[PDB]
């Protein structure tokens, strides 16, 4: 029931060896970074 | 020492011009320490807690009490499968995860996960529209997301075609346009002026009470 | 950082503020004498708004050089602020604008005939860059000259 | 550190800067400017002569010190000369004579 | 069709690398296959249409810091009048000449001293002068540490939300000189030409020869903007002698292709010729001739940048505001010389 | 004058302090006005 998909799967040797891959139309590669806090006081009452 | 301004006199006496020219240095050497102690708590060191690069040195080694899980059952097994560089990690990284992605982000944002590893293809787009994730700038470990067809469908040709006259006349820069909408942040120390109306309330709030001991003193006064 | 056309506006403000304060109290037309009145003691208070001075013989009472002379503090204020943050942005002098890179700078294995990495010639050196075998194509470039 | 002799006598005394006094040895060396190479005799003193000092006053021996003049890569036999064979000379460098 | 691509018809080349991108052109007259990295088509010099930096002194404020001290400045005026100042039942002319003074005293110790005017009797408004000025020098240092602070920050030229912006439509909109091109016989000859003919009209006019040329146009001053490839000018932009020009933004640059191959007959390996690039991703060879080969110089994060100080722009905006408040006055001595 | 000139210049260097008085003599003015410009820039290079 497959026929195409549009869903932007990898390309790899293991998967492109036995089917035909098109050009891919956007290259992005993996990141780590999750988030980043920064510290700061809100009422800031000095002599700290 | 606070500078006030009246004008009815000067010590004519040499040793309260001394202790007054030594009494407004010590004043001036207080507000310019406090001053330049306001400026270097605004930039902050902070430059802490950053990331490596392209390379992490902490995901080579292994971690009990900061687990890197990830997504289960997807293309980052197969990744982690055809090579051979970062074998010694794949035994490690390969229990406890999670097969689904809105588990992972739903994780990692309310404080159950240390970290993740996955494309910032997804990373971006959440992060660009619940406001709370940050991307950062290096994209290590490139990939390409293709469309496959079968080898005797000759609309192959045709489709690639259509894709290429669809990247020429300019129709992916407005798919791109008005799907990628640029929110707000971009660093962890960019705008350090967006406050200013707590950090001047914090001393308001003792102003008002030095009102109310002026009540007190107005009311010692009248007494 | 500034040219001197900054300062010449500035003086240029110094001017206007100066022939406003003639130009809403009445007072009579003067190109008679050298030194007038209300034009130096004008001059004196431009002065004395603008970089901060003090006499004591009395305050301005219409309201109009009232808002002119707070707005004009402002503007020292502004002045005098914002050129003391161009002085810290000035010693700020943050720019390292130049670096090595750390353990392997990757300037070594791009050839440069413009910046010549020239080292000792018949040392320890030739035999370190001799017994290896991952900078194998700069030996070439760094073995002459 | 080389440093020729003063006068016509031996080395030139001195001390440090922190107060302890800096011993020299004999070293015979040739000379930079003269394009010839004639023995000049000169004081040497330094890092390796205060270890060549002490490993000499922890075993009883006695030894001599000489400076060694050019020829500190170890020969590499590449230039053609002839058309022959070669045979090792130096490499390590210990075995002269 | 001429040139090299030439060469895989009159079969002397069964196969040709270098830099071609994936088009129509090139996937018409011959074959294609998957290129084994990407560029595009950029700009040179960063996104900012010349625009001058806006002021940075109003921004601390936001409507804010006026605002809050003309409250501050009503209700401090008025607790402070209603204490002292109003001593005796008097008419309404008794406590408004406290106030036209009190106002006045107020912004005098705001400002730093400025003017001393006077002081009156009672210890009380002694010990309140003396906290407003506790209050005006912590406020002032922390107004000139907030401002240095972010004069420190990124304030230079900043990036637009417009990539085909008056530039790529009519020539005649600037005032000063804009020269702008590219390098004829090209792709991007093509490609511009099939979509801005007036681009192309008004491009052929400034074209370049190679690539030192250009770098010469930009350093000395001849050459104002420079629309190449994406690789062209990360090699370009990355061996740089000073690190001054930047490309646009860090990475983002439109048209988004790549350099492959070209073969003449499908009939030998092909296919596996990709799996081969499938094999340099299962290597790591594309970091390191990445660093190798496809690094520069100016690899140092290029995020922010920071010199000496732009158009005092900022300076004259304030002195626009102080012309505003010199006809607010006017309008003022009108109203006053009505009555 | 000169008892009195120390104290004032004193109160120029550090930020008007006391106002004390001032003479009749424009040049004085003038003076004591470059004297607060080069006080005030003593100051924002002592804070800097
Ligand atoms: N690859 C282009 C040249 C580089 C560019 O696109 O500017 C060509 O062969 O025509």
């Amino acid at each position: 029931q497959a026929d195409m998909i549009v869903a932007p799967l990898t390309i790899n040797n293991e998967r492109a060896q036995y089917i035909e891959f098109s050009k891919p139309f956007k290259y992005q590669g993996l990141t780590i970074l999750v988030k980043k806090e920064i510290p700061r006081s809100t009422l800031d009452s000095f002599m700290q | 020492l606070l500078n006030s301004g009246l004008g009815e006199g000067a010590p004519r006496s040499f040793s309260a011009r001394i202790l007054g020219m030594v009494w407004a240095g010590f004043a001036m050497i207080i507000v310019a320490s406090y001053t330049a102690n306001l400026a270097a708590f605004l930039v902050l060191r902070r430059p802490e807690e950053r990331i490596t690069g392209i390379n992490d040195p902490r995901l080579r080694n292994p971690s009990d009490k900061f687990i890197y899980a990830t997504v289960k059952q997807s293309s980052v097994d197969i990744y982690f499968r055809r090579q051979v560089e970062l074998s010694t990690m794949y035994r490690h990284m390969e229990k406890h995860n999670y097969e689904s992605a809105a588990e992972a982000i739903q994780a990692v944002r309310d404080n159950k996960l240390h970290a993740f590893i996955w494309d910032s293809a997804v990373l971006e787009f959440e992060a660009s529209q619940k406001c709370d994730l940050v991307t950062t700038g290096e994209l290590f470990f490139r990939s390409g997301f293709g469309i496959g067809m079968r080898k005797d469908s000759p609309w192959k040709q045709e489709v690639s075609l259509n894709i290429l006259k669809s990247h020429e006349n300019g129709f992916m820069e407005e798919l791109d346009k008005t799907w990628v909408r640029y929110q707000e942040c971009d660093s962890r120390s960019n705008a350090p002026a967006t406050l200013t109306f707590e950090n001047m309330a914090g001393v308001f709030m003792l102003v008002a009470g030095g009102i109310v001991a002026g009540i007190f003193l107005i009311f010692i006064e009248i007494a | 950082p500034f040219q001197s056309t900054l300062w010449l506006l500035v003086g240029l403000s110094v001017h206007v503020v100066a022939v406003m304060l003639y130009l809403l109290d009445r007072f009579s037309p003067f190109g008679r004498f050298e030194d007038a009145l209300t034009l130096s003691s004008a001059m004196w208070f431009s002065w004395r708004v603008l970089l901060n001075s003090g006499l004591g013989e009395g305050a301005p009472r219409s309201f109009s050089a009232r808002i002119l002379g707070m707005v004009w503090a402002g503007f020292a204020m502004i002045i005098v602020a914002s050129y003391t943050a161009n002085l810290a942005a000035f010693l700020v002098l943050r720019r390292p604008e130049e670096r090595i890179t750390g353990i392997n700078d990757p300037r070594l294995r791009n050839p440069s005939d413009k910046f010549i990495y020239a080292t000792v010639k018949q040392s320890s050196v030739d035999i370190y860059f001799r017994r290896q075998v991952e900078l194998s194509t700069m030996y070439r470039h760094m073995e002459k000259h | 550190y080389v440093r020729p002799t003063t006068s016509d006598g031996t080395c030139r005394e001195e001390y440090t800067i922190n107060g302890d006094p800096i011993k020299k040895v004999i070293c015979n060396g040739p000379d930079e400017t003269i394009p010839g190479r004639p023995t000049v005799p000169q004081c040497c003193y330094g890092f390796c002569v205060d270890l060549l000092i002490k490993l000499a006053r922890e075993m009883d021996f006695t030894y001599e010190v000489h400076l060694v003049a050019d020829g500190k890569f170890g020969t590499q036999e590449r230039v053609n000369n002839s058309n022959a064979a070669a045979w090792n000379g130096m490499m390590g460098e210990l075995l002269s004579g | 069709w001429n040139g090299m691509i030439g060469e895989v018809v009159t079969k002397r080349a069964y196969m040709a690398v270098g830099s071609l991108t994936i088009n129509e052109e090139r996937s018409e007259v011959v074959d294609f296959s998957v290129p084994f990295i990407e560029t595009g088509i950029s700009v040179m010099v960063s996104r900012s249409n010349g625009t001058v930096s806006p002021s940075a002194f109003l921004e601390p404020f936001s409507a804010d810091v006026w605002v809050m001290m003309f409250v501050m400045l009503l209700i401090v005026s008025a607790v402070a009048v209603f204490v002292f100042e109003y001593f005796s039942p008097v008419g309404y002319n008794g406590p408004s000449f406290t106030i036209g003074k009190a106002i006045w005293l107020l912004w005098g110790l705001v400002f730093n001293n400025s003017l001393p005017v006077q002081n009156p009797k009672g210890t009380t408004s002694k010990i309140m002068v003396s906290v407003w000025a506790f209050f005006a020098v912590i406020f002032l240092a922390s107004y000139t540490a907030n401002l240095a602070a972010f004069m420190i920050q990124r304030r230079y030229v900043d990036q637009v939300s417009g990539l085909s912006d008056k530039k790529f439509q009519r020539p005649n909109d600037f005032s000063p000189a804009f020269r702008f091109g590219t390098v004829p016989n090209g792709s991007t000859e093509r490609n511009i030409r099939n979509n801005y003919l007036e681009m192309h009209s008004y491009m052929v006019k400034f074209n370049q020869r190679s690539v030192q040329d250009a770098l010469l146009s930009l350093k000395s001053g001849k050459l104002d903007a420079f629309i190449y490839d994406a690789a062209v000018l990360n090699y370009m932009a990355g061996r740089d002698e000073g690190c001054k020009l930047v490309t646009i933004g860090s990475g983002k640059v439109f048209a988004t292709t790549g350099y492959g191959i070209a073969i003449q007959k499908d009939s030998g390996w092909k296919r596996q010729v990709d799996l081969a690039i499938l094999q340099l991703f299962g290597d790591g060879e594309m970091e390191e001739l990445e660093a190798l080969w496809l690094t520069g110089i100016c690899h140092n994060e290029k995020n922010e940048v920071m010199s000496s100080q732009l158009d005092i722009d900022n300076m004259a905006g304030v002195f626009y505001m102080l012309a505003a408040a010199m006809a607010l006055s006017l309008i003022t001595f009108i109203m006053e010389h009505l009555f």
